[PDB]
């Protein structure tokens, strides 16, 4: 029996008093350098408490792991995916994994920066979400390694990623850019630009291409990840709202935003276009179309437009970004393929249908890239017995490949249908190579922030097979390379095939 | 030789093994930082190995410092015997007296080369990072794009090779 | 309508045709290169170890080279310079409970829903009827409520650590240690919100307990210690070790277990203990991880054991005094209790339980010579 | 902090003392009539407590519901199933549902029978498991109704099943056979025979046929149900063990077992093979082989053999069951199809490939059933404008269809390729029709246990459409019948189409 | 190997080709014909209602005709003859908490896993240290231990109802009511098992508490009432109603809430309340279903309200006497408590809480005239 209606208390009823949890003391201030003042009293959109946060995420996990462990496994979904996509997912899942990971630290920094309890609380949920995302991306690679057609790379990307050049650029946008700098600049890189402009649309697009390529594992996980992203957008919006009524905002916000925007697009523009168009059999949409909608229209227009009332304006480098875009991903794949022995994934030359698709969507593609790929195939780039690596063609044709000192994006000025700009400076006994006016200014103004050693500096004078060997770029048989210049089941290249080529790295800037 | 193990790294752990006093270890670490770290380093000869070598030198200084110093000093004195709080405050004061971004970067960068843990206690050092970085950025980020690149290249002092 | 490659006859046939005859590598175990802590590699480890992209220059890192973008001034994204402690490998740590995100939110969610059913049951059962009004109105509302701010401060002390931790395993443990603290602060308010619903005139506003925390005497040194641990410490390990292996292990344990958990029952209050059960469950869970990191990995490090123990003993001494001060001011609360609630004999035994537990579980692990009688006597000095 | 290692208590540590929970008092005895005595020291195989039981099943549920809600729905798995199989599942899931349901009550009766706390506990786990299974079978119909190609029937089988004759037999083996009689006879019908001989192997077989026919929903659910079955077979085995050391066993056990075996096989032998072979497009295995393996080998041989030490012998009616088995399913489908307007599902005539498959596996199939199906198709049985229902062919060719008074199984002795037995008796003003020697003895010896009114008795003198309308056998448009003689999406039969035929039911026994 | 129709190009092509243009019926709602209790049909209702194959001759059945096989003698599988209560439709009942199997086991599993963590935390925290040894060794061990037999008997009272229930909705509620009872009995043993592990010399054997139940004075009339409710009642409704709306509502609520939950805290015991919290949460959950069936559906039946109330009042009188005798004998336990534990004023207040609660929640719903003072005085006669 008894008397009194069953009653309880929910998240909102507790959250109502959360702003009051913080109290005043002289040293109650952020531990991180910043030009800005995050207003105390700043509120958050989602009225969450730790327990309700856990419950909402647990239900999602239930669904996700249920699908993965039961039906998808029974359907052998880890196997029935196009070979090319199995390879792309090694990079997509592990590279995204590092962004999820660094985003945990970034939001810890933002939690520290915020003075209002609600704002700290908003960043806190994202701290927990990014841990969730780290483990989810890790799980995608775990699953493909456990149940797929080629586990190598999926099973050790955390260490095999270190052999190649594309990884350095990923660390710039999704690791260091997220945590090294004024907390606000990091927030712009992470939330306002990174998540709002690239990650949010990318995650869903990835599920589209995955599905097209027979992969139902990625949609299961990535669609679950995307359900948390709304709260992260709010955190980014709140960052701007929190600092907008301070004099520093008028002086600094737009340049931090412009620098963050350039930073993010510099890598994603060529890389994501490359992963989509060249890492798939079935295509969903040409990247030129996608990029314009995502960056120029959706983000550059609408999203940013909602921040105009806080003094935010369109990045001054947006025009430059659009101009450099068109051929960016095509230019990059040439280098990624030429440097295939340095990866932790297998790559393929575009087949006849793809070349036709490329030309139809990018007039002039065949005359430049198409002919080159055909020449490389004739030289025997797919065959272990050829003794040919495309990098050899770059040397024979006087086409040096440089690494941008700031973004880490590889570029070949003399070949590129895109940018073709190159700036080389010598300073205090060291030379630096830049690919654009924005990154050049970043280094000139902040040289001590950009001292990253490039692949050619570290591997200088080293023979390729010894680098691959020391960095564990081999499959379990201890001889066959993880990376390959084709996605077929045989004629796989071995360490000895690489050793016989006797490719010894040289630092290209030494030509100057 | 390799990326993670090579002749130069080997040569350095041997030299580090010979340090037997906090003062000689701290001096070698400080000299190492002036010689091999930041864009202002005296030489780029150790570019591929200095980061790791520095860490090994730091271990030696740390271990010797913990043995040498009493508890209060371990918390409040630098490896060279200076009062950390006094150095922190004076350095920040110089930074706040900086008349432009050029003087400012020299103060911050130099502070790092000289006091990075285990020289100065971490609590004081990171409090310095908090204060110094703020002023450096306030100065650098003001009218960030006003100077044309041709002039900024000259201000920095690069030799344009192109 | 969209055609999926797994089910579309045309696309699947193309996919199937491209597949090799068998997997291209038999090694189907993701983090196979990770040294397992137990007999066989666990999921917790596979999904966590090496997620952090540290280079070899941060002990145990597998990458190479500098970070790509550093702070203005040159400070590294993560660096050895952020903590006094040194180690042969930052990736050594293992949460003994193996908590990665999934099991962590799973358990917390179970506690949340059961909490909801329990309250629904408690209210329907009319169990509030025999709770002493003075205990409820003064002690739970003001004094237990004031403690929310202690836990909140301890929660906030973790912010810098979330940013600076030098490995994935340490970062994950640290984040959960901090998240459990804010949860406890929220559970203290939730209880007050519940009382406001079932008890007419009971005010859930934090005004009273906040004023008690910021301006009262019983929690004066407590607040001073918390403000210090949170905002005066810039070393992520000093923060984590000092909060969990000194301050909370002594003061927090006394307040939660020896005052509220021990005394609320004498006032017909099974409500507060329901929530303290969660707090104590969380304390004991974090302890395992705190001990693994600070003792098993750092304090027992094969090359830096002596060094690390020196630093940890240093921090223990540094924080033991304000911790004692915190306990000492807290002794003042006993004088406010209704006559006959406790006596000096029970308070003394409770103090010894906390000190003895702390010596066995923490102090002894780094050879810190704590004098139990000396500590208890110093605290007893504040009884009235 | 601590002082003592973290400790807890598990199910088994609590179970160690469960047998002692029951205590002695004069009226501590079963409330149900029984010839047997379940030994009060009987132990159970699974050492479970309520909490651990719940956790075990909760883990299974999250996996299952995760698959259904996430991946399977994203895959449109509710739709991409062969039309014939969509229909088959209306019957398979709803009919099995009543079995799970009555099994709850059966185990309640058994829990009351058991005197040992442990034995009661085992039966109790099953009570809860069968509740789980009821909601699971319900969910399968619910899922196909919500997301499938034809919701009618899936959406209301609990009331539309009452129109047809196949449902009557289902209630005998899986409803009344489970709960009406000596608790031990009920246990033999449920556990020793029903689950051990039919359900356990059937559930798995269903997932294979479902998978072959594009159905991934049923495997996800039925594979989950299967994980609980071993506990139930342990219950059946324990029932025998508990009563074996008492004098009553030697006198009665093999008789109750024989009666239970015949009861179950009488319905399942023709029905299962019919649902599999005629209810599918793609075939997994010919029923003749399956039946022989399940009933003769696995069960009658191995399974039963294990109970020999308790005085259990292979049922005396086994050879008779094999004799009548061969053509049983084929003979019955003719009847189900002829009476298609009385169902709650759509039936199809075998296509040309199936006809070839049937003749290949059942020589003589074509000249009997093949000819009949071809004649019916020629007469326009699939066409609503034909004015023909196969029931009419039976009437024209003098082949009365009867309903066995005991098993409720419909039989046509004059046309059957299998058994032709027909025994008709008049007793106290009423006639009774039997199809076999075993059921005849059951009625003669226990007439009051078998008074079930058959469809011809209930529908006597009624026009077909009036019966279908009253019992809600229509689709949502209130015109189209749920049941159909084809599985195509066009030219569906209407209530008026049936009314125009003026088919009025006659009680076949009135001809004697 | 196994080709699946959903993924196999050739097989899927065949299936896809046979598919209709759109679904053959737009009514995609299973259970659409069931009358919703609430705004819209719930999953609970859809998956449960009409699963029982009753014919129209058992109130509310949708089928027709006799059962296919009955008991020897002719007893129907299910029939009106198995209970005195009558209704317009046995399918009207709805568990207000809407529990079908999935949510029921989900919640219990959460409770099981949190119980495990709580115990791990309690043992690690050394909380037993302040528990009174006499209360622990005598009261929890023997007296609370003995109560396990009461709950076990109550669980067993449900066996016949599991077999005889006349609808799916009543059967599911009934099974869950019984399953919670056996769960409680096991939780009492679980505690004794935990105590045996953390307290040297504590014996988890049930011999002592069992002898207290089968031979002691304190639980004599309780055991007698339980034995009768379980084995002397052959009417499934009399059993469920008299167990939940008479005996357990008065005696069980007194023992769990007014004796143990009220007094255990006075002996430094937060362990027993952790489990009693589960029992009280379960009791309050069951109450809503018991009330819906017996009052909303049966007692308020548009045709049989007056009849059903007459029968339920008859059962209340029938079982109130042995329930009062149960409480009366239980009063003897107060004399065994250490002097000063409680008093006649507290005991009287607690009795009135139980009685008033019972009158409000059960007795008044059927117009049963209970005299609160007469009942309390009748019980207090076993005290002094
Ligand atoms: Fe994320
Ligand atoms: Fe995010
Ligand atoms: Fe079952
Ligand atoms: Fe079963
Ligand atoms: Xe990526
Ligand atoms: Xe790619
Ligand atoms: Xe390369
Ligand atoms: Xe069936
Ligand atoms: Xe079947
Ligand atoms: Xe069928």
């Amino acid at each position: 029996a008894a008397n009194r209606a069953p009653t309880s208390v929910n998240a909102q009823e507790v959250h109502r008093w959360l702003q009051s949890f913080n109290w005043d003391f002289k040293n109650n201030r952020t531990k991180y350098a910043t030009k800005y003042k995050m207003a105390n009293e700043t509120k958050e959109q989602f009225k969450l408490i730790a327990k309700e946060y856990a419950r909402m995420e647990a239900v999602k996990d239930e669904r996700q792991f249920g699908s993965l462990q039961d039906a998808l496994t029974r359907l052998n979904a880890g196997v029935r995916v196009h070979p090319k996509w199995n390879e792309t997912m090694k990079v997509v899942s592990n590279f995204l994994e590092v962004g999820e990971y660094n985003a945990i630290a970034a939001t810890g920094m933002l939690w520290d920066s915020a003075q209002a309890a609600e704002q700290k609380n908003g960043y806190l949920a994202q701290v927990l979400d990014e841990i969730r995302h780290t483990h989810q991306c890790a799980y995608v690679n775990y699953y493909f390694a456990k149940n797929g057609q080629d586990p190598a790379g999926h099973n050790d990307a955390r260490r095999t990623r270190t052999i190649g050049p594309l990884w350095k650029g990923m660390k710039r946008v999704f690791s260091d850019g997220f945590i090294s700098g004024d907390a606000v600049e990091c927030s712009l890189n992470l939330q306002l630009v990174g998540e709002a402009c690239f990650t949010n649309p990318l995650i869903v697009a990835v599920t589209e291409w995955a599905a097209a390529n027979g992969d139902e594992i990625t949609p299961t996980v990535f669609l679950s990840i995307e359900t948390d992203e709304l709260r992260h957008m709010a955190n980014g919006y709140q960052t701007v709202v929190s600092i907008a009524n301070d004099p520093a905002s008028a002086k600094y916000l737009n340049t931090d935003l412009n620098n963050a925007f350039w930073t993010q697009q510099k890598y994603f523009t060529p890389v994501l276009g490359m992963l989509f168009e060249y890492g798939s059999k079935f295509k969903v949409e040409p990247w030129v179309k996608t990029w314009d909608r995502w960056v120029y229209e959706d983000w550059g227009g609408i999203w940013i437009g909602r921040l105009g009332k806080y003094g935010v304006e369109s990045p001054r480098s947006l025009k430059d970004a659009k101009q450099d875009a068109y051929w960016a991903h095509h230019d990059l794949y040439l280098l990624a393929y030429a440097l295939w022995p340095t990866g932790f994934f297998r790559l393929a030359l575009p087949d006849q249908e793809e070349m036709e698709w490329f030309e139809a969507n990018y007039p002039g593609w065949y005359d430049h890239y198409g002919k080159i790929y055909e020449e490389w195939r004739a030289r025997g780039c797919e065959d272990p017995s050829s003794g040919f690596i495309p990098l050899m063609w770059f040397i024979e044709n006087n086409h040096p490949i440089y690494i941008d000192r700031v973004s880490q994006v590889p570029f070949c000025p003399s070949l590129a249908k895109g940018a073709s700009t190159l700036r080389v400076h010598e300073y205090n006994g060291e030379m630096h190579t830049f690919s654009d006016q924005w990154g050049e200014r970043m280094w000139l103004a902040e040289p001590e922030r950009y001292e990253c050693q490039n692949i050619f500096e570290q591997y200088e004078g080293r023979e390729l097979s010894e680098v691959i060997a020391e960095l564990h770029g081999l499959r379990s048989d201890g001889k066959t390379l993880i990376a390959q210049p084709h996605v077929r089941g045989d004629k796989l290249w071995t360490l000895d095939d690489i050793k016989r080529l006797n490719c010894v790295f040289k630092n290209p800037v030494k030509a100057f | 030789l390799g990326i993670h193990s090579n002749d130069t790294r080997d040569a350095w752990v041997n030299k580090i093994a010979q340090l037997n006093t906090l003062e000689k270890a701290a001096e070698m670490l400080k000299q190492f930082r002036m010689d091999h770290t930041t864009p202002f380093r005296n030489s780029y000869e150790l570019d591929n190995d200095y980061l790791w070598i520095e860490a090994k030198l730091e271990e030696k200084v740390a271990v010797l410092k913990a043995r040498a110093f009493n508890e209060v000093d371990f918390r409040h004195k630098t490896a060279f015997g200076e009062d950390a709080k006094s150095v922190l405050d004076g350095t920040v004061a110089k930074m706040n007296a900086a008349k432009d971004k050029w003087e400012a970067e020299k103060i911050h960068i130099g502070f790092r080369q000289a006091y990075k843990p285990p020289i100065m206690p971490v609590n004081y050092f990171l409090d310095g990072e908090r204060q110094l970085g703020t002023r450096l950025m306030e100065l650098r980020n003001l009218n960030y794009y006003d100077t044309p690149l041709e002039e900024l290249r000259k201000q920095r002092g690069v030799r344009v090779v192109h | 309508e969209r055609r999926r490659g797994l089910t579309d006859p045309e696309m699947a046939a193309v996919i199937l045709k491209a597949l090799p005859e068998a997997p291209l590598d038999g090694n189907n175990k993701m983090g196979y290169f990770v040294t397992p802590r137990w007999k066989r590699l666990t999921e917790y480890e596979a999904l966590t170890v090496y997620a952090q992209p540290n280079a070899d220059w941060i002990a145990g890192g597998l990458d190479w080279g500098d970070w790509t973008q550093k702070f203005h001034g040159g400070r590294p994204s993560w660096g050895n310079e952020t903590t006094e402690l040194r180690t042969v490998d930052w990736f050594k740590h293992r949460d003994p409970l193996r908590r990665w995100h999934a099991p962590y939110v799973k358990d917390k969610a179970e506690e949340w829903r059961y909490t909801d059913r329990f309250l629904q049951g408690y209210s329907a059962d009319g169990q509030i009827r025999a709770m002493n009004p003075t205990w409820r109105d003064e002690f739970i509302n003001r004094y237990w409520g004031a403690f929310l701010f202690n836990e909140y401060g301890l929660f906030n002390a973790h912010s810098q650590g979330a940013r600076e931790a030098l490995s994935d395993v340490t970062r994950v443990s640290l984040a959960f240690w901090g998240f459990d603290k804010i949860d406890i602060a929220q559970m203290i308010q939730l209880e007050r919100g519940f009382l406001a619903k079932i008890v007419p005139g009971f005010d859930e506003s934090t005004a009273v307990p906040k004023a008690e925390w910021t301006n009262g005497e019983v929690y004066k040194s407590a607040r001073l210690a918390v403000e210090g641990l949170w905002q005066e410490v810039f070393d992520w390990n000093e923060s984590a070790f000092s909060v969990h292996a000194v301050y909370d292990a002594l003061f927090g344990q006394f307040v939660r277990r020896e005052f509220f958990q021990r005394l609320a029952p004498r006032f017909g209050d099974n409500l507060t203990p329901f929530f303290i059960n969660q707090a104590q469950t969380y304390f004991q869970i974090a302890k395992q991880g705190v001990q693994d990191l600070y003792y098993n990995c750092l304090g027992d490090d094969p090359e830096f054991s002596d060094y690390n123990r020196t630093v940890m003993r240093n921090w223990t001494g540094k924080w033991l005094e304000p911790t004692i001060a915190a306990l000492r001011d807290f002794m003042g609360l006993f004088a406010k209790l209704p006559a006959g609630t406790t006596d000096k004999e029970e308070i003394t035994a409770s103090l010894y339980r906390v000190v003895d537990d702390w010596i066995e579980d923490y102090a002894s692990r780094i050879d810190f010579k704590a004098d139990r009688d000396q500590i208890v006597k110093a605290v007893l000095a504040g009884l009235k």
